[PDB]
This record gives C-alpha cells, sequence and structure tokens, in this order.
RNA sequence: ACUUAAGCAGUGGAGCAUGUUAUUUAAUUCGAUAAUCCACGACUAACCUUACCAUAUUUUGAAUAUUAUAAUAAUUAUAAUUAUUAUAUUACAGGCGUUACAUUGUUGUCUUUAGUUCGUGCUGCAAAGUUUUAGAUUAAGUUCAUAAACGAACAAAACUCCAUAUAUAUAAUUUUAAUUAUAUAUAAUUUUAUAUUAUUUAUUAAUAUAAAGAAAGGAAUUAAGACAAAUCAUAAUGAUCCUUAUAAUAUGGGUAAUAGACGUGCUAUAAUAAAAUGAUAAUAAAAUUAUAUAAAAUAUAUUUAAUUAUAUUUAAUUAAUAA
RNA sequence: UAAGAA
C-alpha cells in the first residue's frame, strides 16, 4: 500500500462521499445536504419502464461528490441488465443526465449549486466489482502477494541498475531517458495497481486485493 | 535515443522556484483540506504554474492542522483542517490574477484556497431604514 | 420525482415506494381495513 | 538537456515544439533539478505525455472533474459498453490461473500424486458404484450427516481396485474420492484362462462366509451381485458362489478381493512350489 | 460541428459516422427527437455496415424499443474488468497523467504572458492594502479591506505626525510604527478600500491643520499596545556575549586528497 | 480465574443542586413490576423545545395520483393541445396509538475465539478417529517444541496506527511559536557480554553485574452462541387502532408542586489551612471566533488608585497574525 | 451344478 504512488494506494480523499472544503462552513454544510439529496433523487430515478412487464431497475453505487474550486462532478458507478438503430432506456437516462440541450441533468443542479456540474456514470459489467451495488442486488491471496512483491522488488531492482550504470558510464545524475531505461507505461502500471482481484467474499464484504 | 526536453524532465523532478529579488509580497494563497494527499498534489502544480509565469513563490509552509473533536455517547470523531500556505512575491497583479484564474479553472476534489492580495499605493444601514420609516408612520407620528 | 415526468416525457420513472405505498393501500382497501371516509361539511 | 528544434521537429507533434520552445528558453541549461522527498508528481515511470492512452487517461469527451469541454459538448452518447476497456491484451489473468470430466480430474490427480498413467485410467477403467449409504455422527450441536460411497473399478482384465469415499456436502464428492481410492487400490487377479479363478475359495472376511467355485466356459456369473459387479469389473466371466452369514454388501466387496487375491494360487505357483508339473486335461485333449 | 443537427447532409460520409450522427441526434434532441425521412435514408446505407434487415432497420426507427421487443448476473468472471476500488486508483493516476500533460506541454505556453516586475517606489507607495478572495465560496469576509501604513513614511512634520498618532489612537501601534485599520462594513471590497481611503485622508488632513489644537501635551498612550504584548510570549534574551569561546571552535583539519582533487 | 479478602488513598451524618420514586395535580409527558438490589435519558424545559393539561380554532391537512374549473406562458390553424400556478375531487395524508403489535435486523452485555471447516494422507470391516498431549513455558497464547500426519482458508499473531527519538524537505525566522509547524522516511517485538542459580545442559530461562541504545507507553483490527432492549431516539416491514381527531394550530399552564425515601454532585465543618496582597507582569496546554468575538479607553457602584460587576464605545481578527 | 432383497 505505497502511500507515495497513486497507483498503489486509495487517496484518503477517496473515503468520504462527499470531498470538499469550503471555508464558509455554512456553505459546506449546505452542500453534504444537497449531496444527500440528489444521491436519494438520483436513487429514484434508476427504474424505468417500457410499458408493463418491461421493468428496468439500474443499480447504482452510493455517488461521489467531487467538489473542485469551479465545479463539482459527481462520480458514480452503475450496472444494468441491432441495437444501432434506437436508444434504449438507459441510454435516454444517462444522455438526460448530461447530453440532451434544453432540460438535461446536471444544468438543474448547477442551478440547485450555484456552480457548474458535471456527471460521470460508469458502468460495471459484473455486480460483485463492488460492494455496494452488490448488496443492492441480492436485496432484490498469498501467491498473488507474492507475485505482486516479486513485481515492486523488480522495479525496483531495475530503476538502481540504470541508476549504477549511469553513474559508472550535486545530486543532478543525468537524463531522464536512460534512468527509467525499461520503465514504460506498456509494463509498470497495470502490475503496480493494487485491489485489481476478488479474493475473498462474505455475503456484503467484498476483500479486493 | 529519443530526446527528453526539458519540460518534460521537470516533471519529473521537484518544482523551480525563482529567486525573491526585493522582497515585496504581494499574495499569500492557503490552500486548505481535509487530507493532505490532493492538498500537496496541487501545491506543487501551484509552483509549477508560477515558475512558468515568472513568479517567486517560496513554497508550500506547513502550517498548524487544526482538529476538531466529537464525542458520541464513548465512540470518538474527528477532522482534521491541513493548511499549506504559498507566498508570492515581486510580481505584477495581472500576472498574479492568470496565476489565480489558471490554478482555479485546473484544482483539485476537496480543496478550498483563501487568497490575500497586497497591493502597495501611493497615499491619496437596514435597520436604520427601517426606524426611521416607522419613526414617519402613523402610530408613532401620534406620540410626538 | 413529479418534476421528472414534466422534464422528461420520453422516460417514464417509476417510484418505488409510491408504488409499494399504492399497493398497500389496495390491499388494505380489499381486507375491509382501508381508512373511513373523512366527515365532510 | 537543451535540443536543436531541427532534431525536436522530428520526434515531436508540431503542435507541441511551441511549448518546449519557451521551456528551453526559459529554464536554464545549467539548472540542477532536484527530486520530490515527500511528493511524487510524475508517475513512476518514463512517459513524454505525447500520446493521450486510450485506458490511463481521462477518454476524450467523457465528463468528469477535469473535462475539458463545455456541458454541451461530450461525445459520449452510447452507454451500453464500459468506455475505457482494459489495456494490453484485454486482462488481468494472474499467471497460473486460467479462464472459466470426473473421471478426468481423477485421473489428473492421481498422475500428479502417484505417477499412474492418465490415459489408461480414463480410456480403460470401469466404474461401477457398489453401495451408496447416508451415515450420520450425533455432536453436541446436532447430526452431522455423511455420504458414504463404496466404488469398485477395474479393466475386465485381471485388474480390479475397490475405493471408499466420503463427503459431508454431496454424493458428486464421495463418489470422486472413492475412485480415486479405487484406483488407487488397482491390484492383479489371478485368472485361470482370463475367465474364472482357479480353484475353488471358501473364505471368511469378517462376518462374510463366501464359497466361490470356478466353472465351465458358458456358464455365467451365477453368484451375489455385489460379487457380480466385481467380476465384471476384474474380468471374471464364468463362477458360481454362495455367501453365508454376514450379507453385508460393503463386507462382500472388501471380503471377495482378498479371497481373489489371497486365497487363489496359480498353476504356475503350485508346479514351482511342489517341483512338479500341473497339466490341464482340458487344455490337453484339444491339442 | 452542428452536422448532427442538419440529416440532408449524412448522404454519404461512412457508416459509422452516419450511426455517431443519429446518435448524437437522439441523445441531444431526447424527447424534442422526431422521424426525418433523409437521417432515415442514411440509415438505410448503413443496413449493410451493421448485419440488420433494411426493414428490421425502419421497424426499429419506428418504434424503437418497442420495436426490438417485437422483433445475465452472476456470470462468470472473464478476468477483462477491474474492481470499482481498483478503478478509483486508475482514476488517481488519469488524474495525475492529465495534471503531468498540463505540466509538460501547457504550463511553459504560460511563460507568453511573463511581465517584468514594475517595482512601485516605497517611498512613493507606502500604503498597503490587503484585499482577501475566497475561490469559489460566497464567504462574507471577502469584502474585508486592510489599509497598513508605516507613520514615518507619511511625510509628516514631527507635531502633525504626533497628532496624527495621537488621534489614531488603538489603530497606531508604536512599537511597530504601524497605522492599521479594517473596513468590511460596506457589501464590497472597492467600497471598503474607497471607504479607507476616505479615512485616511481625514485623518492626514487633520493631522496637517495644526491651526487650532497640535495637541503637544497630550502624551502618546501604549496602553493598548501593552495589554497586546502582554498576551503574546517575549523570548527577549540572547546568548551573553562574554561567555564565548571562539577558541573552542572546531578547527578545519587539511585534508590532501580534496585540495589535490580541487585542481 | 471475574469476584471476594487484605493494604493504601479517599469520600461518607449538614445545606444546596440535580435525578428517581412516593404523594399531589387539570397536567405534574414518557421509563419497573416471575421475591437479594434495581422505574433513574439529557451536549442546556421561561415562550420554543413538548411529548402533557385547559380553552379556542383547522378539516384532502406536508405527500403522490386522478378528474374538473380559473387564469398565466408556449405551439397549432380562431378555438384547440402543451405545460406552470391556484381552487375544488377522493384514494388518502397524518398519528410521541398499540410490543398484551410480531418478525427480522441492529445495538448492549456476557461466554468462547491456537480454533472451525476443507483438502489430501494414514488407522479401524465400519459409524468414526487422526492419536505424542492431560507437552513445556508466560501474568497472558505469551514464547516454543512435538506427534501419521501435512497443508490451505479464515481467526490469532505479525502487520498497521498513535506517541517517542532521529534524518531529509518546506518557511525569503514579521502569520515566529525554527525551543515551531507537517509531509516523507528510519528505529525496537531491543541487543551483546560475563557471574550465580536452576534446566529438557545451551545455542535455555531468571536474577545480578557490565556494554550499546532516546526507547519507557497506547489504540484498532473476526467470527460463533446466550440473554436483554419498542427514548429500538440502533431501523425496516407487517399487523392492529384513530380519521371533526388518537391528526393539526394558537394562547396560557405544567414538566419547577411537597409529607417522605434514596442515588449522584457541589460547598463546608480552620492552623501539614484559609484569607489578602504580589505591574518592566513566575510558569501551560488544548480549543473557539461570518447564526461572531470582543481589546484599550471612559463612566457608575466607589473609596487616590487597583480589584470586582455592569454600562458607553466597538480597536483588531474570521485568525500559526487579533480576541 | 447352489445369486439374493426390504
Ligand atoms: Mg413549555
Ligand atoms: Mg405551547
Ligand atoms: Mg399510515
Ligand atoms: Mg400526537
Amino acid at each position: 500500500g505505497n502511500i507515495n504512488n497513486k497507483l498503489q494506494h486509495l487517496n484518503n480523499m477517496n473515503n468520504w462521499n462527499t470531498q470538499i472544503y469550503n471555508y464558509n462552513k455554512n456553505m459546506e454544510i449546505m452542500n453534504t445536504m444537497n449531496d444527500k439529496l440528489i444521491n436519494k433523487l438520483l436513487y429514484k430515478m434508476m427504474t424505468l419502464k417500457l410499458n408493463n412487464m418491461n421493468i428496468n431497475k439500474i443499480i447504482m453505487s452510493k455517488t461521489i461528490n467531487q467538489h473542485s474550486l469551479n465545479k463539482l462532478n459527481i462520480k458514480f458507478y452503475y450496472y444494468n441488465n441491432n441495437n444501432n438503430y434506437y436508444m434504449n432506456m438507459m441510454n435516454k437516462l444517462m444522455n438526460i443526465m448530461n447530453n440532451n440541450m434544453n432540460n438535461n441533468l446536471c444544468n438543474i443542479l448547477s442551478y440547485y449549486y450555484k456552480k457548474k456540474v458535471t456527471i460521470e456514470p460508469i458502468k460495471l459489467s459484473y455486480i460483485y466489482l463492488n460492494s455496494d451495488i452488490f448488496s443492492k442486488y441480492i436485496s432484490l491471496d498469498h501467491n498473488i502477494s507474492m507475485n505482486y512483491i516479486n513485481n515492486i522488488n523488480n522495479i525496483n531492482n531495475n530503476k538502481y541498475n540504470n541508476m549504477i550504470n549511469l553513474l559508472n558510464n550535486n545530486n543532478y545524475i543525468g537524463n531522464i531517458n536512460n534512468i527509467y531505461n525499461n520503465m514504460t507505461i506498456d509494463n509498470i502500471p497495470m502490475d503496480i495497481l493494487m485491489y485489481k482481484y476478488l479474493v475473498g467474499w462474505s455475503i456484503v464484504k467484498l476483500n479486493f486485493i | 535515443t529519443r530526446p527528453y526536453p526539458v519540460n518534460v524532465e521537470a516533471v519529473y523532478y521537484a518544482p523551480l522556484k525563482l529567486p525573491i529579488k526585493y522582497g515585496d509580497l504581494v499574495a499569500d494563497i492557503q490552500l486548505r483540506s481535509y487530507d493532505n494527499e490532493n492538498l500537496d498534489f496541487y501545491s506543487d502544480f501551484i509552483l509549477r504554474t508560477g515558475y512558468y509565469l515568472g513568479i517567486p513563490l517560496t513554497g508550500p509552509k506547513p502550517l498548524p492542522t487544526r482538529r476538531e473533536r466529537w464525542t458520541v455517547i464513548k465512540e470518538n470523531f474527528e477532522r482534521h483542517t491541513h493548511k499549506r500556505l504559498i507566498r508570492a512575491w515581486d510580481t505584477n497583479p495581472e500576472v498574479l490574477q492568470m496565476l489565480i484564474a489558471y490554478i482555479t479553472k485546473h484544482s483539485m476534489a476537496g480543496v478550498g484556497m483563501k487568497c490575500n492580495f497586497f497591493q502597495r499605493s501611493e497615499i491619496s444601514s437596514a435597520v436604520g431604514q427601517k426606524v426611521l420609516e416607522l419613526l414617519d408612520s402613523p402610530d408613532f407620528k401620534k406620540h410626538l | 420525482f413529479r418534476h421528472l415526468k414534466t422534464l422528461y416525457p420520453d422516460i417514464e420513472f417509476v417510484d418505488l415506494e409510491e408504488q409499494y405505498r399504492l399497493s398497500m393501500v389496495e390491499a388494505k382497501k380489499r381486507r375491509g381495513k382501508g381508512a373511513p371516509k373523512k366527515m365532510k361539511k | 538537456q537543451h535540443y536543436d528544434e531541427s532534431l525536436l521537429s522530428r520526434y515531436y507533434p508540431e503542435s507541441l515544439l511551441k511549448s518546449i520552445k519557451l521551456a528551453q528558453q526559459t529554464i536554464p541549461e545549467d539548472t540542477k533539478f532536484r527530486v520530490s522527498r515527500n511528493v511524487e508528481f510524475a508517475p513512476p515511470y518514463l512517459d513524454d505525455f505525447t500520446k493521450i492512452h486510450p485506458f490511463w487517461d481521462y477518454k476524450p469527451g467523457m465528463p468528469h472533474l477535469h473535462a475539458q469541454e463545455e456541458n454541451n459538448n461530450f461525445s459520449i452518447f452510447r452507454w451500453d459498453q464500459v468506455q475505457q476497456p482494459l489495456p494490453g491484451e484485454g486482462n488481468i489473468l494472474p499467471p497460473g490461473v486460467s479462464l472459466p470430466s470426473k473421471s478426468a480430474d481423477v485421473a489428473a490427480g492421481l498422475h500428479k500424486q502417484t505417477g499412474v498413467d492418465p490415459d489408461y485410467i480414463t480410456r480403460k477403467l470401469t466404474m461401477k458404484p457398489l453401495v451408496m449409504k447416508r451415515v450420520s455422527n450425533q455432536t453436541g450441536k446436532g447430526k452431522i450427516a455423511s455420504f458414504y460411497a463404496l466404488v469398485v473399478v477395474g479393466d475386465k482384465n485381471g485388474m480390479v481396485g475397490l475405493g471408499e469415499g466420503k463427503s459431508r456436502e454431496e454424493m458428486s464428492k464421495a463418489i470422486f474420492k472413492a475412485h480415486w481410492d479405487a484406483v488407487r487400490n488397482l491390484k492383479e487377479i489371478p485368472r485361470y484362462e482370463n475367465r474364472t479363478i482357479y480353484g475353488d475359495i471358501d473364505f471368511r472376511y469378517h462376518g462374510v462366509k463366501l464359497h466361490l467355485r470356478s466353472a465351465k466356459p458358458g456358464f455365467g456369473l451365477r453368484v451375489n451381485h455385489v460379487i457380480f459387479e466385481i467380476c465384471e469389473c476384474a474380468g471374471i466371466k464364468d463362477l458360481s458362489g454362495k455367501v453365508y452369514k454376514s450379507r453385508n454388501d460393503m463386507n462382500i466387496a472388501k471380503g471377495t478381493i482378498e479371497a481373489f487375491t489371497k486365497a487363489q494360487k496359480t498353476l504356475d505357483e503350485v508346479a514351482l512350489g511342489r517341483g512338479k508339473k500341473l497339466v490341464d486335461v482340458r487344455k490337453v485333449y484339444y491339442s | 460541428a452542428d452536422l448532427y443537427m442538419h440529416p440532408e447532409k449524412w448522404k454519404g460520409l461512412p457508416p459509422q459516422r452516419i450511426l455517431e450522427l443519429y446518435w448524437e441526434r437522439m441523445a441531444r434532441l431526447g424527447s424534442e427527437y422526431k422521424p426525418n425521412k433523409d437521417e432515415l435514408n442514411a440509415l438505410l446505407t448503413t443496413s449493410e455496415y451493421s448485419n440488420v434487415p433494411v426493414n428490421d432497420i425502419k421497424k426499429l426507427y419506428h418504434r424503437g424499443e418497442q420495436g426490438a421487443i417485437d422483433i445475465n448476473s452472476l456470470r462468470p468472471f472473464m478476468f477483462d474488468e477491474l474492481p470499482s476500488q481498483a478503478q478509483e486508483l486508475v482514476a488517481q493516476h488519469r488524474e495525475q497523467r492529465f495534471y503531468n500533460r498540463l505540466a509538460a506541454y501547457e504550463l511553459p505556453l504560460l511563460a507568453q504572458y511573463r511581465q517584468e516586475y514594475k517595482r512601485p517606489s516605497p517611498e512613493s507607495h507606502p500604503v498597503t492594502y490587503r484585499y482577501t478572495s475566497y475561490v469559489g465560496e460566497e464567504h462574507p469576509n471577502s469584502r474585508k479591506v486592510v489599509l497598513s501604513v508605516k507613520t514615518k513614511e507619511l511625510g509628516l512634520e514631527e507635531k502633525s505626525l504626533h497628532k496624527f498618532r495621537i488621534l489614531a489612537r488603538s489603530r497606531y501601534d508604536h512599537t511597530t510604527d504601524i497605522f492599521k485599520m479594517s473596513s468590511d462594513k460596506f457589501e464590497h471590497a472597492s467600497q471598503n478600500a474607497r471607504y479607507l481611503h476616505d479615512i485616511l485622508q481625514r485623518l492626514l488632513a487633520e493631522s496637517k491643520d495644526l491651526t487650532e489644537d497640535d495637541f503637544s501635551d497630550v502624551p502618546l498612550d501604549t496602553r493598548h499596545t501593552i495589554a497586546k504584548s502582554l498576551r503574546k510570549k517575549k523570548r527577549d534574551y540572547e546568548f551573553p556575549e562574554h561567555w564565548k569561546r571562539p577558541e573552542d571552535a572546531p578547527k578545519k583539519k587539511f585534508d590532501i586528497v580534496d585540495q589535490l582533487l580541487s585542481t
């Protein structure tokens, strides 16, 4: 769980559903309450139907409200379920989230918040990739760690070897291309990423490692 | 083999800081967050932006973390306000406005910002407006 | 929720809570346990 | 290091030369860079950030906190698919894992555990369950039921084996373990002419008294049903016999195999032990 | 740009382009969307791109998902998607990469806007105004303006300087020589700044008007400053000068290797 | 081994405050009741809060939906549809009504958590068993060792996190507390050497003495059973009851009544202890200040002044700055 | 030419 690396630890900011700091505490309390109310509204908005006997129940996680200085971004994960020539109901829902010209949801929310609002829906293809969605749906280890540790040791040793080779052949060592010789986006990122695999479950606590 | 120019190399190193020439403080930027990660990342980004804009910026001075505490009757909860200070020196108002606009445009989730601007310069009522109305009303004017 | 019918008429949303409340109201009214008629002037 | 715009034109897009020029003009080439002790800005690998990666960068036209488009300019209209599928091969299969019959698994496991041939097990052995029971144990938290399976396996060529398996969950698992055990217990059964037993056998196995008698060619398997299944697996074709005292199926099954292996002596063994020639009269009558 | 709003011009183009334009039309118009024959013909042209019959695509075009109907869960995990928890880390890295690309290629462009510092002369500009801005917030304190000046930099004669300090009262701090006053009584900072400027003008005019009273008999009251100073700890002590022992300081010892390496 | 017992340090007969109970009351809103004891929540009850009492007053009410009307904007080709707001319409809403209204859940307390399953292997015909072992050691599962058993998963431990000590970075040392702040990293679950005691004989343990160390504390983190709980104010669902009233509003009253009884706290009953005074101001930490905070000064009590309490006036600070 | 089952 390397804290110095953004692929190897969850940012502590992400363990709050409302991610905000306002110098004006009144406004911060108001924004927290707004986020809770909008989450309840969005939950109400995830059930659709194409006439009777055609009910469709999208399952969304809790919203993640990212408040920045000039914008709010409401990110949420969701789970759903010849097609090129019409729009199914879930597509219509998401398109009213952002893409409609006249009365899209983010403009109305922008008035509610008095700051720009965007909505970021993220589809999850399985239901056991998110404990919240898995719970809302069922309402209606050593070897992997060893491989991960081996990869981390290999990357560290690779950088060390690179740097000593530069020193052989102040603190500024040399050009970046040689300090990071075999250290590319095509091998390092996915090998250092954490929480790739579900290693345990208890039906709703999902353990990802 | 592949040329990596200086701008890309600078991303892989600590941000550069321009020297302070007169020591005229022109603004201080206080950043606050309930976590320290986004706060420090954003502070580094502000330093980079300021360097390229030509602004001497000292650095994200650590300021005392405020602790708030709540007891639930005996479960303890607390909230930590982390605070960084970036001061700007020897810069024109317009460049500094550009800095503030740019870093506002590209701000991070959960970070608030207060900006004090110091501008050196040459030397050279609702109740009251209602009290008059009440006193010029027949109910009060009759006793006077 | 009620505004959604006017903003997005080509989407027909369903309020699960409201539908459950109506189903319970009709179920009580089938057993004869429904609310009496409110007195009127 | 500072580079000629001539060289950079060949390696970097046209729209990026301006920023590189301005950087090289604003950063003196003597600049000494320090690494940051506590804040990591660049990723842990090398990247010139000229290419938008389909997975590791925000998808263009997608709303998010740092989306630079306006609200009325996002270019994602189809929400049925994951917008950013995984990079590289498109999967995160751990090394040593495979993507998502019983005789095959028994054969593989037993070849790994004992070095026996899987092909022989899969293509030349036939299993036949003999007894399938629910036994139970009384424990302080109630009755715990177990499934018990006794099976026999053989190749109809003088090799037979009994196996017992036991499972608290499913009969499939108990039968699988019984099949495993039976293959592990494979023995060689003496047979006269590859069809019957050499003489007669009067064998006691615990409470079971077995009386087996060799039979003529064309004579069937006129025996207890458990013994019939064992004979079918072992390649015994002609046999007569009777069971006395206990007629427990498990004990019959187990004791008939000791009867076949221990209470039989081949003609060769007798001849060599006694130093005499044992001649089969019918074998010699027909030349 | 608005080609999706003009289905007439979809004639031609790649079939995938026509599909994207059709989807954009539906997404943007929402319920305001309505059938248009030219769009339907453009989609008939794509009928070959996707293995769908002409009749079926016209049926779906007219009756939508109803037409589709008229014509899982707990699946095995194919290891082709990440958990949302790992997707949070991927998003953290996407944010990092976005900022790195900004720092690589857009921040250097800001170097065009560098200006040389037009240092206002301290003698000419001795008054400092402090403004406050809470970025992205409606904070009541953003209207506050603070005016500070060192009184000896006001161009006052001694009698007028004394009168200034006497009239400033608690706003004047004799220890630092700082006259400071703040205003947040007006809704906007510009009003508060002009108000503070006007107060300063009245104070200076009265301080220079010695024709009636110079207040030379009134000494300078420093009680507010004493009360202020009692609330801050005063570490006003230094190591005795005569206790110092430079004789005891370590002396650099000659080292031949370093000198022969500075060659 | 909770508990007891012992020892140490207290508190403890009064007044008051605050609870509970009893009685009283229009109301004194609510809380226990299978024989030791025990009805006992308040991060603020003048109005509000409030749940209670008295007297007035409201009647589709706070919701959602249907159906009409009356307008108001948009669109057709002038009426019309589309919506928004009001009025009515009745399904209803509403309920600090019911636990003698049942379920789950959750919460509390307690017992057990080096143990439970699974997989192989082995023993017994088998149900079953998995064997040394009723192991050693520690305050402790603590630390170890061992066996036809060996693993795995969880659990425990390690780990982690505080704190402590140190290094780097940051601060143009006037936001000063650099004796500081807060990011990152390191450290220990300490280690070595003898001597004496014991030993399962050392490469063990304890004690003592030396040596190096700043090193001496704390928190969290899993399940399984048992019982309790409706201020379960830790919910949801269901059942049942009221619907001009068990819902809703206003005015005042009560929750503050006083024979008792008890719990808790505060102030005392004087000299190892109370009082007064102590201005270049002995010596803190942790908090708070945009639904504020209140400096210095002046005036009165008031007596040269000080102290103390108010008033007048609001300086600075929305804060490492000022209070 | 000797079969067992509940
Ligand atoms: Mg009251
Ligand atoms: Mg009242
Ligand atoms: Mg009801
Ligand atoms: Mg009531």
